[PDB]
RNA sequence: UGUCCUACGCCGGCAGGCGCGGGUAACCCGUUGAACCCCAUUCGUGAUGGGGAUCGGGGAUUGCAAUUAUUCCCC
């Protein structure tokens, strides 16, 4: 059976959403070992529903500057995520996280149109990848201006704040930015 | 006055060779490296200067372009123009003055000494 | 890119961002000194007392700039935190909470300056269906033409994304009676370019 | 472990504050003319357990290690490791730390004002 | 491969060969 | 390249204002002395105040 | 059969090499020991005080790993990243005189000699007590 | 604003965190710094402490990030 | 009886020899389970634990490495032996065996036995 | 890339100094023991062990000559 980290399952993995199946890769041909892989899923378009959703979130933590390029220090801290939010919920890390992805990507979006001087707003849809991609950058963004200079590391706040986004709690900054997203669209129907 | 605890007299009485160690790292490397023809030239005329003087009285003024003289003990008291790149300044070497090049004491540069639309209609 | 693009004024200036405000070394330098370009662009006479109009004030540093030149002033915003962090700033003058372009609610007659600092540039926009920027801004602009002492003077300050919004904004100005022009400082500058909009009732 | 009887939230030595509740070797550099390599020297010349917070040294500590910043060379710490090498007036190597440090620097600037050299004359020309 | 590749690899390998089949004064004299 | 981006931006304003001008009267009723010749920037002068630009409303 | 230096995990290998050294007592610590920065690069002096016994149970290890090293050899073995302020940073090497003194205490030990073409290598009454701590190593930890 | 953690054990900070730490489900030198007020650097020695007494497990361990946890 | 693979990466080469043995995974002489970094520990482990260990205990192979840097090492390793693996089983043992395994990698990564051509661009004046 | 690149030995804490070899070069520097990275220690939200500007003292080196700081090193 393979395991990421060696200790993590998932066959018990179950996915909510009708959106997102195909689009969620985490299944027994996405289970993998570990979330680095060299793989070259952006070389043709829509490669990229074929990763798995740990290397998204190991492959979207390395951002602003300094921590581009650095991936094995974002393995080590998925790792620790996973550690620290299976010994806080009591449960598959991996099920939080997808549910965490499910919970937090905008469903109706705003587009910006204008002619001259006049510039207003049109809500439409979304695609299910853009979906999970929003997913994926609202909560590493959430973790990262989470922490950023406090004394609770990367590690606690991105588990933190996947817990909060998996629960759909309104203190989670992934799923504010949601509602405020989802709620300007409302507005610009 | 003294210098590195050591007062003039003997500084004068001291030798070349090892007043070089009293001096700064830039000093002692310049004396390693020799001193040139216009050095010994302006110290006999200094020399010169300080001979022919009455003994009341400071010397005369000897003047030159020489900016990169250290100031030795020798000197101290002796009346020197430097040329600053236009005109001469003339300046006593007082004993605080032991370890300087003569090129500090005339500065080359000038000090650089450096409303609104209101609408009416 | 730009803080316009960020949506009604009411979302992009929320807490954090008030937070991110009011420790910026580089806003308190740049909104001050405009703050000072704005009280000196209207020709009010020196020794005189005045009384004045801070719109957009968000800190109230332009506010704090006012009431150091010994002069009293209004507060309008439209975002809580703004006012929030302003009353925390301990600044002088009366603060209050509206938008500015359903209008202005005092009598006219009142004022006699008005000083708006980045905040005319989120009304050539419409984040929502029934708003409508044309008939928003005649309407702030006539609100300015009310409530202005006839004679007194109002500066607007703004960065223009282009010359649609300023086309805009000074057609709906002179469709309201507003006599004026636009001092635009440091013209061929980039980092120094500021437009300043001047205003007066005749 | 919990704190002892004789904490010292604030220490008063060569006429400066120290403030207790830290390290003691930055505590040490708290002061000037002390940096952080002068003062790890000065604690291993002492002997002086450098994981000890700073508050807790009794006044034997503080007397030993204030007298060992007076007079380092005396204690094995070598010339090159020194501020003030060679004293122009008074050629001999010193560590000059809290007001010594401010009067050698004010009257090596009256020197420099004396003579009229270049560096003194544009010192003071700048303010 | 390639060249460059390719020769890094061919002396490696030789040199592996080498180190495989791995696991005194010079003749001084003439006759014993 | 950028040149010719800015310059005529520049253009385009003053195009679109003067094609607002007959309009505005129907319906109803800038530095180039202080461009500098040898670089891009703002040049004072004596004679005159700092360098600004006066476009009137109609 | 016996365990090699190769075959177990370095930096526990390093620490009981280390202690090793230490509890005999008999390398020739310089006078120098508590003063000193590893490289010019380094901004404060070795945390961990009796850093000399590690340096050297370090440098034994790095000779059996590659013969023939000198004391450039090891200059630029523990050599790292000078931050030149605020211009760009640059690799600088170790300090010549650590490394040389290391090397002469192990030969003052005699673990490590001379050889005809080159800096220091093994001994091979060295190269045995070098076997003897990595089968303690391995001993101590994966028997456990 | 200003934080004032402490440096040092306090005598009922000491009890409270003998008796309130070993029942958190979570074991961090972040939490016990930031809900007890005290430095992070003997949080970790507090930390480490009660690992050596034998009272709370330990989950992994890194220079980076280390875990604790209850024992039941 | 003993074979010789290559496998590469960006500049990273890895040649393995596989010769019979009893079970011992040598590269640079050094052991599998002591490479430096261990978060990768499992990519250069992933041949052993899909194939079993049963299937490397009649066989040893050694490993020299020479290019690249920590990453590119590791993936060359992995791509030599399991190169090294499917060589000796098709060689010196029966081919259903050695088919059936090259399945088995090729399903779970076609790096494992297909070398990525990507390189660093050059730059043109 | 190299008749200034440099191995190695000795001295000094460092820049550096002395001696003795190789290289007109896939032959020697060089199996170019690079940095990020990886693994442990200290640090704990503090203009603080972040950040290094600007200065004070001394040493060394290239030059006919370093003053208006050539460049480097230590505090
Ligand atoms: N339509 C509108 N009505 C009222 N206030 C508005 C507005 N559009 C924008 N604003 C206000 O414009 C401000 C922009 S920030 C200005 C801060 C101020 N110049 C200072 O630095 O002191 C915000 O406070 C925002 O609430």
């Amino acid at each position: 059976d393979i395991k990421l980290f060696g200790k993590w399952s998932t066959d018990d993995v179950q996915i909510n959403d009708i959106s997102l199946q195909d689009y969620i890769a985490v299944k027994e041909k996405y289970a993998k070992y570990l979330p680095h892989s060299a793989g070259r899923y952006a070389a043709k378009r829509f490669r990229k529903a074929q990763c798995p959703i740990v290397e998204r979130l190991t492959n979207s933590m390395m951002m602003h500057g300094r921590n581009n390029g650095k991936k094995l220090m974002t393995v080590r801290i998925v790792k620790h995520a996973f550690e620290i939010i299976h010994l806080l919920t009591g449960e598959n890390p991996l099920q939080v996280l997808v549910n965490a992805i499910i919970n937090s990507g905008p469903r109706e979006d705003s587009t910006r149109i204008g002619r001259a001087g006049t510039v207003r707003r049109q809500a439409v849809d979304v695609s299910p990848l853009r979906r999970v991609n929003q997913a994926i950058w609202l909560l590493c963004t959430g973790a990262r201006e989470a922490a950023f200079r406090n004394i609770k590391t990367i590690a606690e706040c991105l588990a933190d704040e996947l817990i909060n986004a998996a629960k759909g709690s309104s203190n989670s900054y992934a799923i504010k930015k949601k509602d405020e997203l989802e709620r300007v669209a409302k507005s610009n129907r | 006055f003294t210098y590195r605890g050591v007062d003039l007299d003997q500084l004068l009485d001291m030798s070349y060779e090892q007043l070089m160690q009293l001096y700064s790292a830039r000093q002692r490397r310049r004396l390693n490296r020799g001193l040139r023809r216009k050095q010994h030239s302006l110290l006999k005329r200094l020399r010169k200067a300080k001979k022919e003087a009455p003994p009341m009285e400071k010397p005369e003024v000897v003047k030159t372009h020489l900016r990169d003289m250290i100031i030795l003990p020798e000197m101290v008291g002796s009346m020197v123009g430097v040329y600053n790149g236009k005109t001469f300044n003339q300046v006593e070497i007082k004993p605080e003055m032991i370890g300087h090049y003569l090129g500090e004491f005339s500065i080359t540069y000038k000090p650089v000494k450096h409303s609104r639309f209101i609408p009416l209609k | 890119r730009r803080p316009e693009h960020g949506g009604p004024p009411e979302l992009f200036y929320d807490e954090t961002e008030a937070r991110k405000y009011v420790r910026n070394s580089r806003m308190i330098d740049i909104q001050t000194r405009m703050a000072g370009r704005a009280l000196e662009l209207l020709y009010l006479p020196e020794n005189k007392p005045c009384y004045l109009l801070d719109i957009g004030c968000g800190t109230g540093l332009s506010g704090s700039y006012l009431s150091d030149e010994g002069h009293y002033w209004v507060g309008l915003d439209i975002s809580p935190a703004m006012l929030d962090e302003a009353v925390d700033r301990e600044i002088e003058g009366d603060l209050l909470l509206g938008d500015m372009g359903q209008g202005i609610p005092f009598k006219p007659g009142t004022f006699d300056g008005c000083i708006s600092i980045s905040a005319v540039q989120w009304l050539c926009n419409a984040n929502k269906k029934s708003e409508n920027p044309a008939k928003r801004l005649y309407c702030f602009f006539a609100s300015l033409f009310s409530v202005l002492v006839r004679g007194s003077r109002a500066v607007l300050q703004l960065y223009p994304e282009n010359s649609e919004q300023l086309e805009l904004i000074t057609t709906q100005a002179t469709k309201a009676g507003f006599s004026g022009g636009m001092v635009v400082d440091y013209p061929n500058s980039a980092k120094a370019k500021k437009f300043y909009l001047c205003l007066f009732s005749g | 472990l919990v704190i002892p009887e004789k904490f010292q939230h604030i220490l008063r030595v060569l006429n400066t504050n120290i403030d207790g509740r830290r390290k003691i070797a930055f505590a040490i550099t708290a002061i000037k003319g002390v940096g952080r390599r002068y003062a790890h020297v000065v604690l291993r010349k002492a002997d002086i357990d450098l994981t000890k917070r700073a508050g807790e040294l009794t006044e034997d500590e503080v007397e030993r290690v204030i007298t060992i910043m007076q007079n380092p060379r005396q204690y094995k710490i070598p010339d090159w490791f020194l501020n003030r090498q060679k004293d122009v007036k008074d050629g001999k190597y010193s560590q000059v730390l809290a007001n010594g440090l401010d009067n050698k620097l004010r009257e090596d600037l009256e020197r420099l004002k004396k003579i009229r050299a270049h560096r003194g004359l544009r010192h003071f020309w700048g303010l | 491969v390639g060249p460059r590749l390719s020769r890094r690899i061919l002396q490696q390998a030789r040199q592996q060969q080498e180190e495989l089949e791995a696991e005194r004064e010079r003749t001084t004299r003439l006759g014993p | 390249r950028n040149k010719k981006h800015q310059k005529l931006k520049h253009q385009k304003e003053a195009e679109e204002e003067e094609l607002e001008i007959p309009p505005q009267y129907q319906a109803g009723g800038p530095g180039a002395e202080y461009k500098a010749k040898k670089a891009k920037g703002d040049v004072k002068k004596k004679g005159r105040p700092d360098p600004y630009a006066y476009i009137p409303l109609n | 059969p016996g365990v090699t230096v190769k075959d177990v995990n370095q930096q526990e290998f390093v620490r009981a090499l280390a202690a090793f050294l230490k509890k005999s007592g008999k390398l020739k610590v310089p006078e120098w020991v508590d003063t000193v920065k590893l490289a010019k690069h380094k901004e404060l002096a070795p945390y961990d005080e009796n850093w000399f016994y590690t340096r050297a149970a370090s440098t034994a290890r790095h000779l059996y790993l590659r013969g023939g090293a000198g004391v450039g050899s090891m200059t630029k073995i523990y050599g790292g990243r000078q931050r030149n302020g605020v211009m760009p940073s640059h690799f600088s090497r170790g300090s010549k005189s650590v490394a040389r003194r290391v090397l002469q205490a192990l030969e003052g030990l005699k673990m490590v000699e001379k050889d005809q073409d080159g800096g220091r290598k093994l001994t091979p009454q060295g190269q045995r007590d070098l076997d003897r701590i990595a089968g303690q190593v391995a001993a101590a930890n994966k028997k456990h | 604003d200003k934080l004032n953690n402490l440096v040092l054990f306090d005598k009922a900070t000491y009890d409270k965190l003998c008796k309130e730490v070993p029942n958190y489900k979570l074991i961090t030198p972040a939490v016990v710094s930031e809900r007890l007020k005290i430095r992070g650097s003997l949080a970790r020695a507090a930390l480490q402490e009660l690992l050596s007494k034998g009272l709370i497990k330990l989950v992994s361990k890194h220079r980076a990030q280390v875990i604790y946890t209850r024992n039941t | 009886q003993s074979v010789q693979v290559f496998g590469r990466k960006k500049t990273a080469t890895a040649v393995a020899h596989c010769k019979r043995g009893n079970g011992l995974i040598k590269v640079n002489g050094r052991p599998l389970e002591m490479i430096e970094p261990r978060t990768l520990q499992y990519k250069l482990l992933e041949p052993v634990l899909l194939l079993g260990k049963e299937r490397f205990a009649g066989v040893d192979i050694r490993v020299r490495v020479k290019g690249g840097g920590h990453v590119a090492q590791i993936y060359a390793i992995r791509q030599s032996i399991s190169k090294a693996l499917v060589a000796y089983y098709q060689k010196y043992v029966d081919e259903a065996s050695k088919k059936e395994i090259k399945d088995i990698l090729i399903q779970y990564d076609r790096t494992l036995l297909v070398a990525d051509p990507r390189r660093c661009e050059s730059k043109k004046f």
